[PDB]
């Protein structure tokens, strides 16, 4: 019937599990012996191999298992400590900044103080990661591409710290929980007029759907010449053979242009990393260049013009002006 | 100024920092099956193709 | 490792172990004479 | 003219149109490219490729079809011989290729792990092999190896070029509109 | 122009429609039967594009925008200024979008490849077909649609997306998004991985297979396999183009109400 | 002593270290955010004045405009 | 209620917090749902602060939180010592009521039902 | 002594330091979030003080 | 009865019967603590009769 | 007994505690949410004083 | 007390070292510019009585 | 590394570590006068 | 001293630095021309005396 779409594996070999390249051992080691999943040898490679530990790895894993700790354990507070209702509600359960009266201050501790100390932890854990993945990769003779790609990534997430210490409150943090972050990104959209038309959020956007075309086209076409060894992309690499030229000559006759073997993983590297890049920027310009995004646009000609759903009189121009939000009623007043 | 605002610098020179980018990646691209073969004879588009590139490999 | 080593490297952490803990003490008391806790 | 064909009029742009077989002579989609003559090698300078025969460390996994002893039932829905022995990549423990003795045997060709697919996705009754890329004639034709127990870069383009090729010169249909 | 490479390739057959009358190349394009229909509906839809800008009140690249019909003309094809433009320019659109496809197809086995390349890309065809064609029939008019500018389809995914007055919420869209975001860091770990190896600490030779299957062990314990890394980079990409098409599907046509309140199912087990 | 045989104390070091870290910084840190330890802002005041009794869950107000920046 | 600002740059005319945004978000998911509608009922989301691109509807939505504020305040809470016990709150306070006190889920009250201009005692 | 040949005292002896700093961990962090245990700030208070 | 354990290993059996005993000890410990009834962090000091019952 | 030649009685086992146990912890967890039998709290009430649901 | 350069690497020890410190240096740092009573960049030249003390 | 290696590395990093400690014990010294922190 | 250069290559080190000055003299050149005291394309014809003066508390 169909041809083999080398989608699957239907016979896996066995054989010693690979211990690994001798590498420096002084500081560190490799645990387990390496084991073999059936189920992961029909996707991929079946071996669950030793997995290497070393002083940044010890370090981050105590460092991150005290912030998720200190998450949990608010989570698990804040329903009174109902493990019925911190499973049944846990979606929806969070660690919360500090109020916005605190500024930079720091805040009482059931009050966002445990929110500060598990975001420190958590900064501490992935920075710690980020030296294991440099080490690891530094140790085999490998160039640093894979450090500096996490390192685009960190930069996004450290932008969540350095906007709202810009602005002058930890109140404007994101929150620890899974509802509850999407609750933030919603209203931080809300309230600098329509994330939309921040330009480098546009960027970010672009390069996220072209890290999802690349992926695909290129996953499609080494998946079509797997049958002439093209998923061997080293060999390929040092050695062109006829899975690569069919692929070069099967995107230039598609679109008029092409790339090689080795410059398509170019191509993948820098959209994914200009996605979290170009993002970082977006979030560090708002709030402190730019406190209204869709005013901005509107400035720089990005709104197309639509026609009024209304119209109000000077009366109604005076009446319909609000008050901007302020503290909460510290009072129950009797009437 | 008054037009000109911290949002606007900071995305033209994200797009020239882009258009570089792109010149050294289609740069990269040629480093296979070029130059090109034509009856008017070798044909080479912008960026220009670059230097022979050399591996190097482990000793038997 | 041998067994010497291993008495020689236990006599250094004991004592350095206790004498950390000993310094703690000491921070300990200089907090109490602060702001007593209890 | 060193590589068989010819344009099909004097309008630039036009298609070739191959001279001789173009299975053996290798234009269009049976080209291969000239790789190194040299066997691949793994981290500790040994080949890459090698029969189970050669290194009895290797098994199948529990759950999956021993291929060997299977027939290899060609494009034709004829059996076009028998798997008898197993290539493997020792660099990455996966088969790469299978060995098949042809009917009246007096010869052994390969035959790469890409092109065969097994009955029903590989759900059901797994009692052959299925290759939909080359005919059981034409298996005669896949190129040799000059050793029994190593094979370089060149033939292995060579091999995998000639069952690809087969996808649009098994038969004359298969080169040809639907409509 | 050609690679040095690329004459003997350039054989005749593989079509699916069409003999040597459209088995050309026209520069570095393969033209086939399907190479002229993409020129046809792309030129239409384009120069009705262009139609459509000169008919609004801007020249502005990013304020162009061609809308879609009112929604009380319900499946009709509204009057050319009252949207039947853009019903016009969807129906290229997709012409365009089909030929496209097909001509991949041709291409991948006229080079003796597999058919991959065509079906992933029918993942987005799909995609784009829900939001236009599928999703307006189900909810009964064509002006369910979004309008064709630059920033005017942003103001219509955000007014859409606040229907439900939550659209983080949607289960779909939760599992799409994780979907896009697990591709994008699978490929800066692929990218990453290739050029690694074959460009190494400065001095040394380039490393191996069991170099990048050792590293990702050494790191996170396992290592996919070289085809794995690729059969799970099309699986991400593709699925979350798949899950995004569910996720807008079930938006009206089956669900109306406000998403947060969907979650009633998960609060009222009877557990 | 024999616990170094079974551990080996390089391997050992560094996870003693890291918890120590890690549980002097909590401490630090949790005294910071009381009212009665915020040595930095009250360390100044005796024993007397220092604030006692003051749990309150809602001390501070939670919803407020940003302070004047 | 206001959280957005008037300007392309910030100042300290507005320092609303994302907290803020977020109890506003709040309240309008329960007005919607009061009402039996969504955002863009009352609102072009691509500007929530804008009046000129938002339906008719927001205006007369702002009236009614006025009119509330009116029964609420003058009504409902002085009627605070006439209840027996089992009519008030945990903290001892009258009924109050919300826009789905009228709407009960509706666009309009009774999908807009007339009865009131039959009644010449009940409209002053 | 007989269960140190059943078991491996490495693997053993690191589950239960690991198992009881974090049991340590959860109890000590459940006083601080009480009212009646919340030392830090009432740990001055006498016992008929303390909130019940 | 001894020979159940040749049946099943030993080993396994003692690691999951102290994993589900110490989940389900924690289960009940902090069923207890969130019950108005059985805080007894806040509320241990209290006597029977003044503990809190559910309402009727 | 001839049904341990046609089911393997290791996997039965396992199946059979597996499945009793959630069973269990599943009754258990229905009564701890409804309001007759939230034993917990309620549980010092009389038979007559228990909750008893809408009637018609 | 040498011996420890024998166990631990002086290169590795050195560089930990180093990171720590300079991470250590910037968070107090960084704490005492963002209270009250130490903002030393804005109120530094306040006099002692002067700077701000937290509530009694 | 030797063990008169290890030696000769000690002594210069006891004296760099000292060389710091007093140097921050000036520093802590020189903040309590302009403001005291206790 | 001229033997610095046989530690750095002359030619990728005068690279980097045209590229560091070229940056860093836009950077100024932008600070400067957003500030409200030294918007010159606007306010350059001003004396010092009529030029702004940020706030003094
Ligand atoms: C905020 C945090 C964010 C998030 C965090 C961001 C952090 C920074 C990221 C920067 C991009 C990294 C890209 C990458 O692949 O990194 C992996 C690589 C691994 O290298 P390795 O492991 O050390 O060794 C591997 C190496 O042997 C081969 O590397 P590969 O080839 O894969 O890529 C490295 C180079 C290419 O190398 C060559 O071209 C060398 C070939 C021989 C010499 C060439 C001929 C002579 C030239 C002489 C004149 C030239 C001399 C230079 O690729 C790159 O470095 C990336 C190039 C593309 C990006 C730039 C495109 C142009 C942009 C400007 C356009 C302006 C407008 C027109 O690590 C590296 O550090 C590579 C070297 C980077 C050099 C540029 C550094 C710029 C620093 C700028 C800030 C400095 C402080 C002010
Ligand atoms: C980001 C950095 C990089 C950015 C850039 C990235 C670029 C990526 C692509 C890289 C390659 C680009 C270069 C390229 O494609 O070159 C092709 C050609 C050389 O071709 P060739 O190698 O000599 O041709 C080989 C072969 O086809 C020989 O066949 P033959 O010589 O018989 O040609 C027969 C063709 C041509 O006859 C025609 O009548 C076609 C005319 C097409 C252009 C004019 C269109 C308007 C009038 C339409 C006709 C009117 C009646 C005659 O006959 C055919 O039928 C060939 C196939 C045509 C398409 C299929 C049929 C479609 C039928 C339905 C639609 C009809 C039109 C609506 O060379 C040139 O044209 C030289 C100039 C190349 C640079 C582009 C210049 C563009 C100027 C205008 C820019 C406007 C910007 C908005
Ligand atoms: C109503 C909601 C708003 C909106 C508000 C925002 C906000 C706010 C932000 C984005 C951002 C992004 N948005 Mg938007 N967004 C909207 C509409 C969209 C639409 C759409 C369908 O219309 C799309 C496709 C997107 C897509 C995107 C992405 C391109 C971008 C995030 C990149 C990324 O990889 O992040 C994921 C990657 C990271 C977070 C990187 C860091 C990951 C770290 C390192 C992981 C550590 C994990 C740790 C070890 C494990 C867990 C530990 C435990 C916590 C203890 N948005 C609308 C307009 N969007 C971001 C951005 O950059 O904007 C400019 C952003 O902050
Ligand atoms: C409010 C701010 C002031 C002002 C204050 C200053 C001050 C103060 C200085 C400059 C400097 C410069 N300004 Mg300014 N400047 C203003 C407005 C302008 C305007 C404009 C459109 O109005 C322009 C085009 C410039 C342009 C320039 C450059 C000529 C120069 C920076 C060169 C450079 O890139 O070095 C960085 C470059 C590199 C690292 C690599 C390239 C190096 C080459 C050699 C540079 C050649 C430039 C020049 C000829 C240098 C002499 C080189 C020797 C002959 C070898 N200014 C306004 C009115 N400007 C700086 C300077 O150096 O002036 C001479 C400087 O000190
Ligand atoms: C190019 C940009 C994309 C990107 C890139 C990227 N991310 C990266 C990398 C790269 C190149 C890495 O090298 C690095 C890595 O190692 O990946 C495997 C990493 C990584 N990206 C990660 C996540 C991540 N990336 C994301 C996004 C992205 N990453 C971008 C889209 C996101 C999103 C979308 O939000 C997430 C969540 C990590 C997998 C990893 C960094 C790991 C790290 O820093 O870990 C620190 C360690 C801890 C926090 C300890 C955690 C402890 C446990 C939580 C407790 C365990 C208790 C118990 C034993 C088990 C309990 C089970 C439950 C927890 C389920
Ligand atoms: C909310 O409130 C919350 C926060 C939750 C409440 C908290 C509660 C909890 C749970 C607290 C936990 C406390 C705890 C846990 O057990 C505390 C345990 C503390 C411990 C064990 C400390 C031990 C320290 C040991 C030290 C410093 C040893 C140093 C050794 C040295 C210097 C010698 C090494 C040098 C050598 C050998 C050189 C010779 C080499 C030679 C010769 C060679 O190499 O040959
Ligand atoms: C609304 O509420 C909802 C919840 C929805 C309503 C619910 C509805 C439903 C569907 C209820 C279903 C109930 C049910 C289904 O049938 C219930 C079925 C229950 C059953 C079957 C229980 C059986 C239990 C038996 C046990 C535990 C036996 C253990 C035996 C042991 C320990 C001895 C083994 C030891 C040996 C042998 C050693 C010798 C070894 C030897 C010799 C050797 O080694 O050789
Ligand atoms: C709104 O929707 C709603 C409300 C839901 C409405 C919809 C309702 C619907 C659609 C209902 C459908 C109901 C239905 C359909 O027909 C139901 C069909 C039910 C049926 C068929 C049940 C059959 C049960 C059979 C049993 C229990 C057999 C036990 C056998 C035993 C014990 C012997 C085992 C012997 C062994 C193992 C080996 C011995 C041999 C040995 C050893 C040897 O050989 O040696
Ligand atoms: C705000 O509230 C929060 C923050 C929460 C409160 C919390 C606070 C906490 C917990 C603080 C923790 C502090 C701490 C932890 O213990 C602090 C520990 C500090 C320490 C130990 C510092 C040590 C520094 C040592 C130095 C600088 C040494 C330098 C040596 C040099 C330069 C030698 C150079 C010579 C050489 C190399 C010889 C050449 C080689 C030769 C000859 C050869 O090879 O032969
Ligand atoms: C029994 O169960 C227990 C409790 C034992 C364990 C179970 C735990 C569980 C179930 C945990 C669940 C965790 C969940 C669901 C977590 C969800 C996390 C999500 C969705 C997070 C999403 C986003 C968060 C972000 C982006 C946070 C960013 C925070 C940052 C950047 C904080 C930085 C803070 C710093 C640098 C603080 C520095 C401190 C100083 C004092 C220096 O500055 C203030
Ligand atoms: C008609 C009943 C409305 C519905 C449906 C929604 N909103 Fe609204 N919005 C409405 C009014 C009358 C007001 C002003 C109230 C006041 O006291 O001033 C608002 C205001 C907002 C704002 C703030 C705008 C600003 O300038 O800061 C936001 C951000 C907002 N509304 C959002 C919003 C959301 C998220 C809604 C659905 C959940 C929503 N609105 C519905 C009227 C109505
Ligand atoms: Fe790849």
């Amino acid at each position: 019937m169909l041809e083999y779409q080398n989608l699957f594996t239907r016979v896996q070999v066995r054989t010693v599990p690979e211990a690994g390249i001798e590498i420096d051992e002084s500081t560190g080691t490799r645990y387990g012996t390496g084991t073999f999943s059936y189920l992961a040898g029909k996707f991929g490679d079946a071996q669950i191999g030793p997995i290497y530990l070393g002083w940044a790895g010890v370090l981050s894993l105590i460092f991150g298992f005290m912030a998720f700790e200190i998450i949990g354990l608010n989570m698990w507070a804040s329903v009174g400590w109902d493990p019925v209702e911190f499973i049944r509600q846990l979606p929806w359960l969070a660690l919360e900044p500090p109020p916005p009266q605190y500024g930079l201050r720091v805040p009482p501790l059931a009050q966002g103080g445990w929110y500060l100390m598990a975001g420190f932890f958590l900064t501490i854990s992935i920075l710690l990661w980020w030296v294991r993945v440099y080490r690891r990769a530094r140790a085999l003779n490998m160039g640093t591409h894979l450090p500096w790609a996490f390192a685009s990534a960190i930069f996004l997430y450290s932008t969540f710290f350095f906007q709202p210490l810009l602005v002058g409150s930890w109140s404007e943090m994101v929150p620890f929980g899974i509802f509850p972050h999407l609750d933030w990104t919603s209203a931080f959209s809300i309230r600098y007029g329509n994330l939309y038309y921040n330009p480098f959020h546009a960027l970010s956007i672009a390069f996220l759907y072209g890290s999802a075309v690349l992926f695909a086209m290129h996953g499609a076409t080494i998946l079509a010449v797997a049958r002439l060894g093209g998923e061997r992309e080293i060999e390929q690499i040092t050695d062109r053979g006829t899975a690569a030229e069919r692929s070069m000559l099967f995107w230039r006759w598609t679109m008029g242009f092409n790339a090689t073997m080795e410059s398509i993983h170019r191509w993948s590297w820098w959209f994914a990393v200009l996605t979290t890049f170009s993002g970082g920027i977006g979030i560090l310009l708002t709030g402190t260049v730019v406190d209204n995004w869709y005013l901005w646009g509107v400035k720089h000609g990005l709104v197309a013009p639509y026609p009024a759903q209304n119209t109000l009189t000077e009366e109604q121009q005076q009446l319909l002006r609000g008050r901007y939000q302020g503290t909460a009623p510290d009072s129950f007043p009797s009437y | 100024m008054q037009y000109i605002d911290g949002a606007q610098i900071a995305l033209y020179a994200f797009w020239l920092f882009f258009f570089g980018l792109i010149i050294y990646i289609r740069r990269e691209d040629k480093r296979e099956g070029y130059p090109l073969e034509s009856p008017q004879g070798p044909r080479e588009g912008w960026p220009a193709m670059p230097e022979k590139k050399t591996y190097i490999h482990r000793p038997t | 490792m041998t067994e010497d080593e291993a008495r020689r490297f236990h006599g250094y952490f004991v004592t350095g172990t206790l004498g950390y803990i000993i310094v703690a003490a000491v921070a300990h008391f200089l907090a109490w004479q602060w702001r007593p806790w209890f | 003219s060193d590589i068989k064909a010819v344009p099909a009029d004097s309008y630039n742009g036009s298609a070739l149109i191959p001279t001789g077989d173009p299975m053996i002579d290798g234009v269009g989609p049976s080209s291969w490219a000239n790789r190194s003559d040299t066997p691949d090698m793994t981290f500790h300078n040994t080949a890459k490729i090698v029969p189970m025969r050669l290194d009895p460390t290797y098994s199948i996994a529990k759950g999956d079809p021993d291929p060997r002893g299977l027939p290899v039932v060609a494009a034709d829905k004829q059996v076009a011989g028998t798997v008898i022995e197993l290539w493997v990549n020792r660099a990455e423990p996966q088969v790469t290729y299978y060995e098949v003795q042809l009917t009246g045997s007096e010869r052994r060709v390969m035959l790469p792990a890409g092109f065969v697919q097994w009955p029903n996705f590989g759900l059901w009754g797994n009692d052959k092999l299925l290759v939909k890329a080359i005919t059981a004639a034409q298996f005669a034709n896949v190129p040799a190896l000059k050793r029994d127990d190593q094979i370089t870069l060149l033939e292995e383009d060579m091999v995998c070029a000639y069952y690809a090729g087969g996808h649009l010169y098994a038969m004359a249909e298969r080169s040809e509109p639907i409509i | 122009a050609m690679l040095s490479f690329e004459k003997k390739y350039r054989v005749r057959g593989g079509t699916l429609i069409g003999g040597d009358l459209f088995d050309f190349w026209f520069g570095p394009f393969y033209v086939g039967f399907f190479g002229v229909t993409t020129i046809f509906f792309v030129t239409l839809g384009t120069l009705l594009c262009v139609w459509g800008a000169a008919m609004g009140p801007t020249w502005n690249l990013w304020q162009i925008s061609i809308a879609p019909p009112d929604l009380k003309y319900g499946l009709g094809l509204a009057p050319l200024r009252e949207g039947g433009l853009w019903q016009i320019i969807t129906l290229c659109a997709l012409g365009a979008f089909g030929s496209w496809a097909l001509r991949q197809a041709e291409i991948s086995r006229k080079l003796g490849m597999g058919m991959h390349i065509p079906w992933a890309y029918g993942g987005a065809v799909l995609a784009y077909a829900t939001l236009v064609v599928i999703r307006p029939m189900l909810l009964g008019a064509w002006g369910h649609g979004f309008p064709y500018g630059i920033f005017s389809h942003l103001d219509w995914v955000s007014n859409v997306g606040y229907q439900y007055l939550h659209f983080h919420y949607n289960p779909a869209h939760m599992i799409a998004v994780t979907f896009f975001f697990t591709n994008c860091l699978a490929l800066a770990m692929h990218g990453s991985l290739i050029l690694s190896v074959t460009n190494p600490k400065k001095g040394t030779p380039v490393g191996t297979s069991e170099t990048e299957n050792v590293f990702f062990r050494d790191l996170l314990g396992y290592s996919i396999g070289a085809i794995g890394i690729h059969r799970l980079g099309l699986f991400l990409a593709v699925g979350a183009a798949v899950w995004s098409a569910i996720c807008i599907v079930i938006s009206g046509p089956f669900w109306t109400k406000g998403w947060p309140e969907w979650w009633n199912w998960w609060l009222n087990l009877p557990i | 002593h024999r616990i170094w045989l079974m551990f080996d104390p390089r391997r050992v070091m560094v996870a003693m270290v890291g918890f120590l870290a890690v549980l002097a910084l909590v401490i630090h840190f949790i005294l910071l955010s009381s009212q009665r330890y915020s040595w930095i802002e009250n360390g100044t005041l005796s024993a007397a004045q220092a604030p006692v009794g003051a749990s309150a869950p809602a001390a501070a107000a939670e919803m407020s405009p940003l302070p004047p920046g | 209620a206001r959280v957005v600002t008037r300007d392309v740059a910030p100042s300290n005319a507005n320092r609303s917090s994302v907290k803020q945004t977020e109890w506003t978000y709040a309240l309008m998911i329960s007005q919607s749902r009061s009402l039996g509608v969504n955002c863009t009922y009352c609102h072009n989301t691509r500007q929530f602060a804008s009046w000129k691109e938002a339906p008719p509807a927001r205006v007369t939505a702002y009236h009614g939180i006025l009119m509330l504020r009116d029964v609420n305040q003058n009504y409902l809470s002085p009627l605070q010592p006439v209840y027996p016990s089992v009519r008030l709150g945990t903290q001892g306070d009258a009924p109050k009521a919300q826009c789905v006190t009228c709407h009960n889920g509706n666009y309009k009250p009774l999908y807009g039902a007339q009865m009131v201009k039959d009644y010449p005692a009940l409209w002053g």
